[PDB]
RNA sequence: AGGACCGAACCGACUAAUGUUGAAAAAUUAGCGGAUGACUUGUGGCUGGGGGUGAAAGGCCAAUCAAACCGGGAGAUAGCU
RNA sequence: GCUCGCCGGAAGACCAAGGGUUCCUGUCCAACGUUAAUCGGGGCAGGGUGAGUCGACCCCUAAGGCGAGGCCGAAAGGCGUAGUCGAUGGGAAACAGGUUAAUAUUCCUGUACUUGGUGUUACUGCGAAGGGGGGACGGAGAAGGCUAUGUUGGCCGGGCGACGGUUGUCCCGGUUUAAGCGUGUAGGCUGGUUUUCCAGGCAAAUCCGGAAAAUCAAGGCUGAGGCGUGAUGACGAGGCACUACGGUGCUGAAGCAACAAAUGCCCUGCUUCCAGGAAAAGCCUCUAAGCAUCAGGUAACAUCAAAUCGUACCCCAAACCGACACAGGUGGUCAGGUAGAGAAUACCAAGGCGCUUGAGAGAACUCGGGUGAAGGAACUAGGCAAAAUGGUGCCGUAACUUCGGGAGAAGGCACGCUGAUAUGUAGGUGAGGUCCCUCGCGGAUGGAGCUGAAAUCAGUCGAAGAUACCAGCUGGCUGCAACUGUUUAUUAAAAACACAGCACUGUGCAAACACGAAAGUGGACGUAUACGGUGUGACGCCUGCCCGGUGCCGGAAGGUUAAUU
RNA sequence: AAUUCCUUGUCGGGUAAGUUCCGACCUGCACGAAUGGCGUAAUGAUGGCCAGGCUGUCUCCACCCGAGACUCAGUGAAAUU
């Protein structure tokens, strides 16, 4: 049975990567929220 | 001509083809080709604006000369070619100076025929002249709505226009739809009729034939839920309401023309 | 020549049994349909919630859909238990 | 270690994606492993991934993304030009052998190849953000010529048989060699060369396009394989001294032919069809502004450079996606033997495995199967399930029909083995010889050798010869839908949806319409034989009556009627 | 009749026996002509019905071959309360 998650590093980076988040104001606010929470890993960079 | 396929299998029983041996059995003139990517009926927002568009055979656009502004240079038809972008056929014409161009094929135009453009050209099919020089009552195609912007009317398989009167600056036209429209008597037009008259006689014969053209299936609307179409659902087949678009307009006589900008070039509408 | 025929790969899911704290949050076994096409598949892209997409079942939109998910208004209100 | 069983179009081999040390060695057995464990994809420690040629990076662009100015929008922001990004596509070059416990087209040996920098010599019109060419493209089908590969013979080495026979028409094994370079063949495409002229290619042009003459018929391009060389090498079944019985030096014979043959190659070809089948750069040319006893360009030789990152291992799975060492899912490449139409199926080779609880017993009952007296649907909502049919050739085949079908209708007959026809025929392949020749990878002739159906006749064994696996039950009446298709992922595959066809209606192009506060985009680089909406649903015969109601389309006289005044 | 309540309408066919099926009749509760009417060859994992063949579907179950069940050793759940 094919499941929902089909990993792809390229698609992962261009969907939730650091540069993708910085491209839009809403994505920038996501980083700000995570920084305020003290997240150890801001995005799915690596 | 029109040939009816034999009923060797279902899907070929009702197939009627229109085979024209005069067409070129080879690749088109490469310099006059451009990329033509399919849209799928979606605009720059990515939303389906026009429904029932998608798929179909890959096509390459042909640069067809709709202005015919090369005046005083005779041209000779090289060959007739099949155009996937339109119902009519295009003709490759070679000018005396060595330039090649694509034009819509008139009714009785064949290889080796001579055509010309400009006020001094003769009154023969394929020649382009302003309406001022066109004798009244003659049949023309590829009519220009405005001077110099390229032909826009009567460019389909077997359509044409009739010049009924010339009231000085303006010339009245009988568009094949029925309008007695009038345009300025300076717009270029081509003599004769666009020759593919047998095109309308074509019968696709099967569902897959339509899909080749890029036409996706049409869902009626009565066979739909109320949340989707105004016609909506019901236990069985009810349809107890006036016919209407998916967005709420009559579609059974309700005129939708609300331009009002011109209102001057329309002598009569239709019918 | 063919949305042609028989039939593997491939894509489907008509019948039956088993399983039903399963090997498996839909599968296995034996049969079954399509199998040059309106076919199928890899990679990438596009359409975002009263919106999308839909050969149209209210189907599908991350095991969730007659209005997704996450956070917030919020300790909504509950003549009810 | 010896047997046994299983997969073998994989349950083998190599990758992408994904994972990220699971790889190799030593060591340990608490936990993890559905049991034990000395073992492990477990713990701990060490080692392991060597590239000018492989991939990425890089150059080029598709869909699409972003987008200086710009247009639009309360703000946020939206769209988009010039541009700049974006592979799943295009663009220079390495092969064979050997080698590590673990890497190699990356190291080693041998033999090559590509693109640039610089220098020298010779000869020289060079120059682009421009022009042209090229790159550059579909489906289906048909062969022909090849190769991978296989079989047999020959050749070389070894063998003479645990039990009758086995020195022969016997048995086992081997019989392998690349890129590159040279040759330019089967075959495909195109008439060459020279001069003059020209409203075209945004300007120019010797290039491209066009026109007009003369002169020759042989020019050019493309092209699998074969052959030669590479190769006096390498490899090589087996030997000979070392030989921790773990392995290395040295030596190492034959290394040919015929036939069969691809889904691979010639082929981005050819033929045919309609649904008419990317872009850009590299590359090849053309000149412009410019630079000219320069600079640049071409050729030879010399020299230098080719960085950086990935490279282990799994990759139909115990390492990826499924919470699991989970009967699931997962793209590409390789494709042996016998039988077979076949990548089905059966048994096997190479290779890999016996699926991480076992040992007994041989109750009911459950599960998956085998056989069955007589009857044969009496079962049951229902022939559910099971049983049965099943191949090739020939004969034969109804109503009905849109003349294609129905149809493999139904039904019947023959199938093994041996011999002969014919010590292997028809056919296919094709050596030597001879003749010809533009003396070549040539043509003709020639038929050796090899390969090889099918049929007839006769004889013969069994209960059964399409003996296994594999492999249509058939016929009659009838409702619905024309048909192939589509649909509720996960109780509904249908008579539902689509459908070709038909009709009504809107729409003259800045189209209707749709998405958008707007700009704009789709419709469409389309133009009424077009496009949108609605209903009906192939085809055949047809589609009657009603305009009071509702809607829609027209109408002008009157009545009533908003802001405003 | 995919439409008929009364209703298993009535007659005929098929069966020893037919609320289904097929062919007629018309008293159409409550068919009807593009939300189409009536036919229709071919097609269908479509609905109904009847035959031949075939059989453990059944009269009526018997035996046999395997995996569980049972015993021994090791490991070791669950709902519920």
């Amino acid at each position: 049975m094919k499941r929902t998650f089909q990993p792809s590093v390229l698609k992962r980076n261009r969907s939730h990567g650091f540069r993708a988040r910085m491209a839009t104001k809403n994505g920038r606010q996501v980083l700000a929220r995570r920084r305020a929470k003290g997240r150890a890993r801001l995005t799915v960079s690596k | 001509a029109v040939v009816k396929c034999k009923p060797t299998s279902p899907g070929r029983r009702h197939v009627v083809k229109v085979v024209n041996p005069e067409l070129h059995k080879g690749k088109p003139f490469a310099p006059l080709l451009e990329k033509n990517s399919k849209s799928g009926g979606r605009n720059n927002n990515g939303r389906i604006t026009t429904r029932h568009i998608g798929g179909g055979h890959k096509q390459a656009y042909r640069i067809v000369d709709f202005k015919r502004n090369k005046d005083g240079i005779p041209a000779v038809v090289e060959r007739l070619e099949y155009d996937p972008n339109r119902s009519a056929n295009i003709a490759l014409v070679l000018y005396k100076d060595g330039e090649r161009r694509y034009i819509l094929a008139p009714k009785g135009l064949k290889a080796g025929d001579q055509i010309q453009s400009g006020v001094d050209a003769a009154i023969k099919p394929g020649n382009t002249l302003p309406m001022r020089n066109i004798p009244v009552g003659s049949t023309v195609h590829n009519v220009e709505m405005k001077p110099g912007k390229g032909g826009q009317l009567a460019r389909s398989a077997g359509t044409y226009v009739q010049i009924v009167a010339r009231d000085g600056a303006y010339v009245t036209l009988r568009l094949r739809s029925g309008e007695m429209r009038k345009v300025e008597a300076d717009c270029r037009a081509t003599l004769g009729e666009v020759g593919n008259a047998e095109h309308m006689l074509r019968v696709l014969g099967k569902a897959g034939a339509a899909r080749w053209r890029g036409v996706r299936p049409t869902v009626r609307g009565t066979a739909m839920n109320p949340v989707d179409h105004p016609h909506g659902g019901g236990e069985g087949r009810n349809f107890g309401k006036h016919p209407v678009t998916p967005w709420g307009v009559q579609t059974k006589g309700k005129k939708t023309r609300s331009n009002k900008r011109t209102d001057k070039f329309i002598v009569r509408r239709r019918s």
